[PDB]
């Protein structure tokens, strides 16, 4: 049946070549011998024997087979090397995650210089996302690695969500020991920075709204290298980090340890006043610093901006 | 889409362990052995409830796939352990799965192991994944004895007695293969309609529907009685054979 | 990590832009012109002009203007560069000793900001009291010109137009004020602010705002005379200034759109406009004045003066001399003459500066047999299309070849004497249905000719309707002679048929020596085209034969001869076509693993292959298999111009936004992974747009004489007729190298005091990376131009890591040595 993963060998794809290098393995794109699909292959390496199946995949796996959303990835089935029939021990192949082919990916379509995003363009693009989002979030969990990089966009203007390597639920009731660097620096939330390490959905939420300006500007809004040099610039626009505007900032680990040049005032709608004011009321609720006065995923849904969009009329960007 | 993950009890008598020539009761006896062996362990590394189901389901499901006379059940065991750990985010190392395992088998049982322990373990991990079909989510029946619980309104020391005589009945479940009969849905109202039978409680006086004499219906819909007491029947057998009584 | 050393050849040619004022002294009347990166100041005479000073810049000169504020005594020089390094700059000579004064100096980017369509706009009030900038849509920003500015900070004002096209500062307002053009849903329209530097923010404006034309292009301040300002369209010229409005809609500026203007009177009466068919225009305001005593204006004419070269810049100088300064064309001075010719022109040429033009294609050839090599260059765009040959012998000797038409890619093919030029002319939609060309040209008056009678696309069914006037492209293959440079033969490819790829081989067992040409349909309709073919001509007996015709489902963006069989790259896919005995193109083996195979390269059995979006490629071809294995990939995102191999571990690679960058094997065979991965060992800003890259050098080198250190020799071609060259070096040679340059960056004074590392720094608008790899050779050949005290100042306290000599300090004469050596590539 469809449902028997594992068991398929991967003779049924001819591999057309390596889209991209990930963390358990290397990408390739494949086109399924029996039906034409073109698909995504992940390699799962095994072979390394120090804690075997890599957790990051597992995660994928555990996550992706519960989620079904038309902005989220999915993973159509795993497939194998072909194994050693004579003893199970020997065998060290390696298994596949068989994922839906996309023809591009965010960061790939902006690196490039090429493409140009309207409003529209913006409005089906962060509705998709959002509402993605929101699935996630319903379902108790969280990204954690949002970046341009893991958008993955087709032709038509279908948006993808798709690594979810650190991917972990979030309870209410219980506070956890979590990870407390996970989003990449360029998109990591300011509670993170401090090293909160007991966050809220609002970490992916913060990254969605630094991808929103980011559409705009064409370039990365907090560009920097370290996590000081961060919090600095996401100061100097989202105003410096202060028992005002963040009461519970001061239980932050770090609060003393790190602090900005001056206490910056908030400048982000001066700075950002080319956006539609429609948009740019998004991103200033998307960018605020305290993650529980930080807009949720359903509330950017039910904003001027996104609430109205048709996703019907899926406006292509153009390419 | 998904796979069936339950069947018949009289499937069972059809088990390869059966067909290699295993009676019923052998079998049994290596379930509730295996599986409190992936118990015991996992709290000594002091792992979560769920994180020791897990395992268990994974143990269970697996020998409706294998024989117990090819694969050693304390090996399959640890390896469940191994796996759902990293499943349910309470991951530990294998080494240290391995160093417990010592601890709590004698040298005869610890013999499963072989001459590496450590690699008979991280080798069944491939064997252990492609038999569970990589569906690894798996839900029991702790949530919903809890979830099922908080709609219940009244005496609070008498609801707390049902669930957690109940909770004792989850943990004693997970030694049988009811995980391969039944939903954990089916399983947590049973494991509540037994407590109320022995605690003499009558549970629809706490529901939002107090007259509905068949309180189950609002949690779990289209449940027979007869599917609830065969639990039941089942679950006592094993403080009918063990020297332990109903709690 | 790889080593390489990267000089200019040929210094940019194409003007970027011009103007006129009193920079060098308060009496004098200077042209400055502006190429990428070089300022050329030339003082104006009756006879010609007068070279004095050149320098260059650490940037691309984006603005330059230049203006005197009260209480000196001679203009003063804005220039900011395309990276937003600002400064004011002055003209100062002792005697003998010409130099450049950095007065003020700073870089004005902001963090946040979206740059704009039209492109970085400079201006400057009449009264120099403010330079105006518009970087970012939707942002005004203003450097006020005080005194104690020397940083040139400035302040951003919101401006609620989004999208404008143009702006000035007008003459004649009692506050600063500024006139634009801008769009939005409704229309382009033209609108007025007054600037205040006091309350930092935009006032009403003097008058109200005007609907104007759709394609409005630009802006024209018109003196105090008149006042207000003109706005240049593609059908109309409209004069505004409050309650006044006029407008002339002659249809001879309809034919081709104007993209220059320049006041020739002061008081505003008359000014230039040209077009990019190279027609040059008289705009006149015709005064009328009132009893009142106040002067207005009555009319506006055009007039047609003659023809120029297509000119992105023109400045009127004195008498009837005008600068026509080309970047797709020869730049030129031109007379105009009160009375016309005999052919009715006004416009006699008289002299012709030489622009390489767009290097869209060039080879290198030795035509003479003299162990040397001469570059034979695709230079020039629509009338100025040119092929120029260039030699060394200190000065490179440049032969111009007129086309009259675009030259697209040229390929030597030596056993016919002659090259095969692939070309394109524009005609127009025409009452007769066809087109008519707007002039003769290559293609048109060659001795014989042909045309494609291909059936291949015949069938059609799909309807591409045709309006009087609209424009369309010719392509034609073009056989000319190696000596005399006459067209010999053209073949006119099908009508919407685009010939993109040449190359001269001989395939297979085939003796015949053939020129094949990939060529896509392109109809307006096709975001991608889905047809195309492969021909192959035999050029024999001063006739085109058309030997065998591939059909193809894409563009055949790029072929290149491989190991007896063609390789073509088809959009997405790169095929291995074997030549059969029946002389037919055969299918080998396909790669399909790409967006858009738009450059390929070989070296051996392996091939480069350059992606619109997914930088380059190194695929095999495994000959015991029959197919293709992908090598390594890079998984940067980068957009390319060109590529080339360097050697078989190193790839060159030429980004859109004016970079270089070189990829290596990552030679560690531990993992597959590794081998996959292609590591960008060199970064470089390069400041140039590279279309081409090619082997080949222009020395004379027998290479029995002493060999220079470097090792290799890629030349390459750009858009503004650069010419340069990479080359790469031994780890020792590079240290040594780089070393000196960080010591010559801090002994050399820049212009604008722009940061050397900076400069070459990686840049696109989203990264910027210190450069690596790379060794700046303008910079390493300044040092011979240094003073004497200055250069020993640069080799103080210097050791050598050379295995001959262990450690070795260096005096100026020994590093004069290495130097003159380096020069000795080029
Ligand atoms: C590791 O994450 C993934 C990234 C992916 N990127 C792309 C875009 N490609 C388009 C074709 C090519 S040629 C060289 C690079 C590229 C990128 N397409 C995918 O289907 C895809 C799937 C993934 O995981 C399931």
């Amino acid at each position: 049946t469809e449902s028997d993963w594992g068991k398929r060998c991967v003779d049924k794809f001819d591999i057309i070549g390596i889209i991209g290098e990930g963390t358990y393995g290397q990408v390739y794109k494949a086109k399924d011998k029996d039906t034409g699909e073109l698909v995504a292959l992940k390699k799962v390496r095994l072979d390394n024997e120090k804690e075997g199946f890599p957790i990051t995949a597992i995660r994928e796996i555990k996550i992706l087979r519960q989620l079904i959303h038309r902005s989220v990835v999915n993973m159509k089935e795993i497939v194998t090397d072909k194994q050693d029939a004579l003893d199970f021990k020997k065998d060290k192949g390696a298994f596949y995650l068989v994922f839906e082919y996309m023809d591009h990916d965010l960061m790939g379509l902006l690196e490039s210089g090429l493409v140009h995003f309207s409003e529209d363009h913006i409005k089906s693009f962060m509705k998709q996302l959002m509402e993605g989002l929101e699935y996630c979030h319903k379902k108790n969990f969280l990204h954690r690695d949002i970046k341009c990089s893991n958008i993955l966009l087709n032709n038509s203007g279908q948006i993808k969500l798709a690594d979810f390597g650190l991917a972990r639920l979030y309870n209410s009731e219980e506070s956890r020991p979590y990870t407390n660097k996970v989003i990449t620096l360029w998109y990591r939330p300011p509670e993170l920075l401090l090293g909160e390490e007991r966050y809220t959905p609002a970490i992916d939420v913060w990254s969605c709204g630094c991808i929103l300006g980011e559409l705009f500007t064409k370039k990365p809004i907090f560009q920097a290298n370290l996590e000081l040099a961060q919090l600095e610039l996401i100061s100097r626009l989202c105003g410096s980090p202060c028992p005002a505007v963040w009461p519970d900032v001061i239980r932050l680990p770090y609060f003393n340890t790190m602090k900005p040049k001056k206490q910056y005032r908030r400048r982000l709608r001066e700075e950002f006043s080319f956006i539609p004011s429609a948009a740019l009321d998004l991103l200033d609720h998307m960018l605020t610093l305290d993650p529980s006065k930080r807009c949720t995923a359903e509330q950017t849904l039910q904003s001027d901006f996104l609430k109205d969009v048709e996703l019907s009329k899926m406006a292509p960007p153009d390419l | 889409t998904k796979p069936c993950w339950y069947w018949d009890k009289k499937d069972l008598a059809h088990t390869p362990s059966q067909l290699e020539g295993l009676d019923p009761a052998t079998e049994a006896r290596y379930r509730r052995e295996g599986a409190r062996f992936i118990f015991d362990v996992g709290t000594r590394l002091g792992l979560h409830y769920d994180t020791l189901a897990t395992g268990i389901i994974y143990f269970h499901r697996f020998y409706m796939f294998h024989s117990f006379k090819q694969f050693p059940r304390y090996v399959t065991g640890a390896c469940c352990l191994f796996l759902a750990g990293k499943v349910e985010e309470t991951p530990k190392k294998c080494k240290d799965i391995i160093k417990t395992a010592r601890s709590l088998l004698n040298d005869v049982q610890f013999g499963q192991f072989g001459d590496d322990p450590k690699e008979e373990v991280m080798v069944l991990e491939r064997i252990l994944l492609q038999t569970i079909k990589f569906d690894l989510q798996v839900e029991h029946p702790y949530q919903f004895l809890l979830k099922y619980a908080k709609q219940l309104k009244g005496d609070k020391n008498k609801i707390q007695k049902l669930v957690q005589m109940a909770w004792t009945f989850v943990n004693d479940s997970l030694c049988t293969t009811l995980s391969l009969q039944w939903e954990p849905e089916i399983i947590a109202v049973a494991v509540m309609y037994l407590a109320g039978r022995l605690c003499k409680f009558e549970i629809q006086e706490w529901t939002s529907k107090p007259m509905y004499r068949r309180w189950w219906e609002q949690f779990v819909q289209d449940v027979p009685v007869d599917v609830l007491e065969d639990i039941c029947h089942q679950i006592l057998d094993l403080y009918s054979q063990g020297k332990q009584q109903m709690p | 990590m790889s080593y390489n050393y990267v000089v200019t050849a040929q210094k940019p040619t194409a003007v970027n832009g011009c103007v006129t004022g009193h920079f060098t002294s308060a009496e004098d009347l200077n042209l400055l012109i502006a190429k990428n990166t070089r300022l050329e100041i030339y003082v104006v005479t009756a006879e010609g002009l007068r070279p004095v000073k050149e320098v260059g810049m650490y940037g691309k000169i984006a603005v330059m203007e230049l203006f005197r504020p009260k209480g000196e005594s001679k203009d003063l020089l804005f220039i900011l560069t395309a990276k937003y390094n600002a400064c004011i700059l002055e003209y100062k000579q002792s005697g003998e000793s010409i130099d450049i004064i950095t007065r003020a100096h700073g870089n004005v980017q902001d963090r946040i900001g979206r740059p704009s369509e039209t492109g970085i706009i400079g201006i400057i009030d009449p009264e120099c009291r403010m330079i105006g900038l518009r970087l970012y849509d939707g942002l005004f920003k203003v450097i006020p010109l005080d005194r104690d500015n020397k940083e040139l900070k400035a302040f951003n004002i919101r401006l609620e137009e989004l999208h404008v096209i143009d702006v000035k500062f007008l003459y004649g307002c009692q506050a600063p004020t500024i006139c634009f053009v801008y769009q939005d849903p409704q229309g382009r329209h033209v609108k007025t602010y007054e600037v205040s530097l006091r309350e930092k923010e935009f006032n009403k404006g003097p008058w109200k705002q005007e609907n104007v034309e759709a394609e409005a292009s630009m802006v024209i301040a018109v003196p105090e005379p008149f006042g207000g300002a003109i706005i240049i369209g593609q059908e109309s010229i409209t004069y505004h200034n409050g309650d006044k409005y006029l407008a002339i809609a002659p249809p001879i500026i309809k034919q081709s759109t104007i993209v220059c203007h320049n006041r020739v009177d002061p008081n505003g009466s008359r000014y230039l406009l040209g077009d990019m068919e190279g027609r040059l225009f008289m705009l006149l305001l015709e005064k009328e004045e009132q009893m009142d005593g106040t002067v207005t204006l009555k009319d506006l004419r055009v007039e047609l003066l003659g023809e120029t070269s297509i000119a992105e810049c023109l400045t009127y100088l004195d008498n009837g001399v005008v600068f026509v300064g080309s970047r797709l064309g020869d730049s030129q001075l031109v007379k105009l003459n009160v009375d016309s010719n005999e052919q009715g022109s006004y416009v006699v040429a008289m002299e012709t500066f030489t622009n390489l033009g767009p290097i869209v294609d060039m080879c290198v050839v030795d035509l003479e047999r003299q162990g040397q090599g001469q570059l034979v260059t695709c230079s020039g765009a629509f009338k100025e299309g040119s092929l120029r040959i260039i030699r060394n012998g200190q000065k490179l000797h440049i032969r111009t070849v007129p086309l009259y038409e675009s030259p697209r890619k040229i390929c030597y093919q030596e056993v016919s004497q002659c090259f095969g030029v692939l070309s394109s002319r524009i005609e127009v939609q025409d009452t007769s249905g066809g087109t008519t060309a707007l002039r003769p040209s290559a293609s048109t008056q060659a001795l014989s000719s042909s045309v494609s009678s291909s059936k291949l696309f015949s069938s059609s069914t799909a309807p591409h309707e045709t309006s009087f006037g609209e424009e369309v492209e010719v392509h034609n293959l073009l056989i000319i002679d190696q000596h005399t440079f006459e067209v010999l033969h053209a073949h006119q490819f099908l009508q919407n048929e685009y010939a993109l790829s040449l190359v001269s081989c001989k395939l297979g067992k085939d003796p015949n020596t053939y020129f094949i040409v990939g060529t896509a349909m392109v109809y307006p309709e096709e975001a991608e085209p889905k047809q195309g073919r492969i021909v192959v001509f035999q050029y024999s007996d001063g006739k085109l034969q058309t030997v065998a015709e591939k059909e193809v489902k894409g563009a055949v963006y790029s072929m290149v001869e491989f190991n007896g069989k063609l390789l073509a790259s088809i959009n997405s896919t790169v095929r291995l076509y074997e030549w059969t005995t029946e002389k037919e193109l055969r299918t080998e083996c396909n790669h399909y693993n790409n967006i858009m195979a738009l450059y390929l390269k070989t070296k051996g059995d392996f091939i480069l292959v350059g992606d619109l979006m997914r930088s380059v490629l190194l695929l095999a071809y495994k000959p015991m298999e029959g197919n293709f294995e992908e090598i390594a990939r890079d998984f940067n995102p980068n957009w390319m111009s060109a590529v080339e191999i360097l050697d078989d571990d190193n790839f060159l690679g030429a980004e859109n936004a004016f970079n270089l960058f070189v990829c290596q094997k990552d030679s560690a065979a531990t993992t597959d992974e590794e081998r996959q991965h292609l590591q960008e060992v060199g970064l470089f800003h390069l400041g140039e747009f590279v279309n081409v890259f090619c082997h080949g050098s222009l020395v004379m080198q027998n290479l029995g004489e002493t060999s220079t250190p470097t090792q290799g020799s890629v030349l390459f071609g750009t858009v503004n007729g650069m010419i340069g060259l990479v080359t790469s070096l031994s780890e020792s040679w590079y240290n040594l190298l780089l070393d000196m340059q960080n010591r010559l960056n801090k002994v050399i004074k820049s212009v604008g005091k722009i940061e050397h590392s900076f400069w070459r720094s990686f840049h696109t608008e989203r990264k910027t990376e210190p450069a690596t790899g790379f060794i700046d050779g303008d910079l390493i050949e300044s040092f011979l131009d240094i003073s004497r005290p200055k250069m020993q100042e640069v080799v103080a306290n210097l050791q050598y890591d050379d295995g001959s000599g262990m450690k070795r300090e260096a005096t100026a004469d020994d590093l004069i040595k290495v130097v003159e050596e380096l020069t000795r590539i080029h």
